[PDB]
RNA sequence: UUGAGUGCAGAAGAGGAGAGUGGAAUUCCAUGUGUAGCGGUGAAAUGCGUAGAUAUAUGGAGGAACACCAGUGGCGAAGGCGGCUCUCUGGUCUGUAACUGACGCUGAGGCUCGAAAGCGUGGGGAGCAAACAGGAUUAGAUACCCUGGUAGUCCACGCCGUAAACGAUGAGUGCUAAGUGUUGGAGGGUUUCCGCCCUUCAGUGCUGCAGCAAACGCAUUAAGCACUCCGCCUGGGGAGU
């Protein structure tokens, strides 16, 4: 079959909500292009940080779930486009079962 | 890669040369060409400016982009050729409007690629971007000094460049030899380091082969006469007496950091490491 | 390494009778496709010692089963070596 | 000057010597002492009595610029830190901090060798 | 003679759960060894990898006496 | 069909590549404060500081190894293998038996793998640190002590084929009292079992009976009882010359 992946990225809190919705729209539209399957889009917690990361001690936690064939281009596309934006602090992708 | 010729003669012993494995064709177009001369280091005034030049096979110019002002048009790339002019190989251009030129070759250009030159281009190697649209970390060439354009920084085969850190104005850029300066924020450039690599690893072998290049053998220092170079003369072999060894125009040749002391870039430049 | 679809499919195109998960035509066909894709891996990660050793094991074991195949019948043997592209 | 009465002290000691210094909550340096600073010699700079009199000489200069309350920083595990903080209280100040900042790595670099004495 | 984490049916830790995350850290923030935990030997590995996931995304700090 | 391999259902595991990345610690740069020492030893000196060190706080760079977990734990054939996460890939064990019907093991010469030191070729270089300097002890000191400090120490590719490459015990396979933990399964009883008790497979330890042994001692994981195959040895030196 395929895999299952959590993707939980850390957003700048100083952005608007329009930028938040635009970023959610953008990464959701680009991830569906490479054969990834959308499952769920949860805004986890408006949570602070136990220590500072780049310029913040807060942020936004947003988690999504996604299934995809393992050797498509629906992983490294996101890996390339994540850490070049400003509004992503950290993020992690783990296999899910 | 590199061929190694089997030793037939005594002169063909230590020979090395490239493969040119990655060249598609070798019949270039008409329109991009221009003719040339060989000045042989000689001015309008018929006198040798810089020594040791000239005397080789014919060459021609071609017209190569440095600006890439045509934007928002997909650029089909078909062939990679060789040019006599520059150390790096060069590739043709196809625009969907139908305009053709030449473009330098970073590592990883292929047949059938489509490069974008606009300010909104997807960040890949070969694309052309004004510098403010570019994040920190990439490798960038055809870096404009002053806008409008074109390349005057790193062009030849191999060498790389970094981006250390933005300011409002100007942009910091790390060049070769680790020497980092202030460069304007409205400049256009291209992503990715240069193509061919192994020109550090090619011998010449014959006197004839570097004479196929447009060069000329020199003469040693004290082997010169006792007049046309100040080391000269000497009975038998003699070591240098005039301390801190000298060029034939004054100017001793060990350790003179000799830019013009009051230049209009001196307030822009950090860490002159090694020149 | 291979997928369980074709793993369960080539055994169902090369079987003698029904349920022939033995039948050493079939085992050497399975080993054949396995050593093809493991050698494809050995192209890629050619510094990996701990799978080319497995190539050695699968090659030697297919050698052993194939050598035992001939010494009771050759017509199966001739048909397979005309069938699967081997025997140099 | 300026009557601050709210600062940070620093304790730093070796097997052979020690250092005390009191700074601000920023902390710009004010006044300091050591067993070599008070004039004791070399091998003798490990006795906690020397740490006592060094704390004396540090505080008697320190509090005169306007200083009562302070926090305590213990670097450099040596010997006399039992006596240094009590002799710090013995000149009448407001010691209220018992922490431990001590550099432990996560095995990034290498120590020196054994001693084949 | 010792407790365990399976009565509450431990099945899948899922990277975030403070109700088990906070139980086995130290006061300063270290790891409690299996002399102290009273748990299964594989669960040591599960929770060790679980809290090593925790130390990146800020959901538990490295050093804490402040 | 019992030995073998093949299904089928599962389980563990620092097994190997590639790719990006996380925190501290050290060291350097910059800034603030602060002035007379810092640092070293059995003891002292050479070293560093009044061109502001040592001290603290703040920001950047930059490699390097990965605290806690960690255990006679686990994985590999041995050299060995522990920050995280992802793409490919390899073995091990437990029920299972419809399927093949002995397809097995050892294995001269070959082929492959193979610590650290070492060479060659390009990068990179924080600490540590052969060679070397300087100080001290020492009658003596090129050594032990201290302050330094070069190659080297990492990465990319060939090369070399070596160790106290040790459980100083070659591999395959059956029989022969026990007790004792523990890794990982399988089965049954009570069982809300997840807490217990018993039964059976695969490792890993510790004490011991027969037996073996010159003793030391070994012992279901024989250094016992036997078969198959391979290798080795025949006094010490001269010399693995």
């Amino acid at each position: 079959q395929d895999t299952k992946y959590e993707i939980m990225y850390i957003i700048r809190p100083n952005i608007d909500e329009e930028a938040k919705t635009a970023l959610v729209e953008r990464f959701d539209t680009i991830l569906k292009d490479n054969g990834a399957e959308v499952i769920e889009s949860k805004d986890w917690e408006k949570r602070r940080l136990a220590y500072e990361m780049n310029g913040f001690r807060e942020g936004i936690y947003h988690i999504v779930n996604v299934t995809s064939p393992s050797t498509a281009g629906a992983i490294n596309e996101f890996d390339r486009l994540a850490k070049i934006n400003d509004d992503i602090i950290r993020h992690m992708i783990v296999k899910v079962e | 890669a590199i061929k190694k010729y089997k030793p037939t003669t005594n002169g063909r012993r230590n020979m090395t040369s490239s493969d040119f494995a990655e060249i598609t064709t070798s019949t270039p177009e008409k329109s991009l060409l221009q003719p040339l001369k060989n000045n042989a280091g000689r001015n309008n005034n018929g006198r040798i400016t810089v020594r040791h030049q000239g005397g080789g096979h014919k060459r021609q110019y071609r017209v190569i982009d440095f600006k890439r002002n045509k934007d928002n048009v997909a650029a089909v790339v078909k062939t990679i050729e060789y040019d006599p002019n520059r150390s790096a190989n060069i590739a043709l251009v196809h625009y969907e409007d139908g305009v053709k030129a030449y473009i330098l070759a970073p590592k990883g250009l292929e047949v059938g690629m489509r490069l974008v030159s606009g300010p909104e281009a997807d960040i890949k190697v070969g694309n052309a971007l004004p510098l403010e649209n570019i994040p920190v970390g990439t490798v960038i060439h055809n870096i404009e000094m002053k806008p409008g354009k074109g390349g005057q920084l790193i062009r030849s085969a191999g060498t790389s460049a970094q981006v250390l850190g933005k300011e409002g104005k100007y942009v910091l850029i790390r060049l070769n030899s680790g020497e980092v300066r202030m460069i304007l924020a409205t400049c256009r450039a291209t992503i990715g380091s240069v193509g061919n690599e192994q020109h550090e690893l090619i011998n010449i072998g014959k006197a004839g082969r570097s004479r196929w290049m447009r060069k000329r053998p020199t003469v040693r220092g004290s082997v010169m006469n006792p007049n046309d170079h100040p080391h000269g003369g000497g009975e038998g072999k003699t070591p240098i007496g005039r301390k801190a060894p000298v060029s034939p125009w004054g100017q001793p040749a060990i350790g003179y950091k000799t830019r013009n002391k009051k230049a209009k870039s001196d307030k822009l430049i950090v860490r002159r490491r090694t020149k | 390494a291979i997928s369980q679809e074709r793993k369960n499919e080539i055994i169902k195109e090369y079987a003698r009778h029904e349920g022939d998960t033995g039948s050493p035509e079939v085992q050497i066909a399975v080993l054949t496709e396995d050593i093809n894709q493991l050698n494809e891996h050995a192209r890629t990660h050619k510094k990996d010692h701990h799978s080319y050793r497995g190539l050695m094991k699968k090659i030697g074991h297919r050698r052993n089963l194939l050598a035992y195949l001939r010494k009771t019948d050759i017509q199966r043997y001739r048909e397979l070596i005309q069938r699967l592209g081997l025997r140099r | 000057k300026k009557n601050i009465e709210s600062g940070v002290a620093h304790i730093h000691s070796t097997f052979n010597n020690t250092i005390v210094m009191i700074t601000d909550t920023h902390g710009n340096a004010l006044a300091w002492s050591s067993a070599g600073s008070l004039g004791f010699k070399g091998s003798k700079k490990s006795t906690p009595f020397a740490a006592q009199m060094a704390a004396e000489a540090a505080t008697k200069v320190a509090m005169e610029h306007g200083l009562k309350t302070v926090d305590v920083t213990v670097k450099g595990p040596g010997s006399g830190r039992e006596a240094a903080i009590r002799s710090l209280q013995a000149t009448g100040l407001e010691v209220t901090a018992i922490r431990d900042v001590t550099p432990v790595p996560h095995n990034g670099c290498r120590p020196p060798k054994r001693r084949r004495v | 003679k010792v407790d365990y984490i399976a009565a509450n049916h431990i099945e899948y830790i899922d990277y975030k759960d403070t109700e088990l995350l906070k139980r086995f850290i130290s006061e300063r923030g270290k790891i409690l060894p299996r002399r102290v935990t009273g748990t299964g030997a594989k669960n040591q590995r599960k929770l060790t990898i679980a809290i090593k996931r925790a130390r990146i995304m800020g959901l538990l700090p490295f050093v804490s006496d402040e």
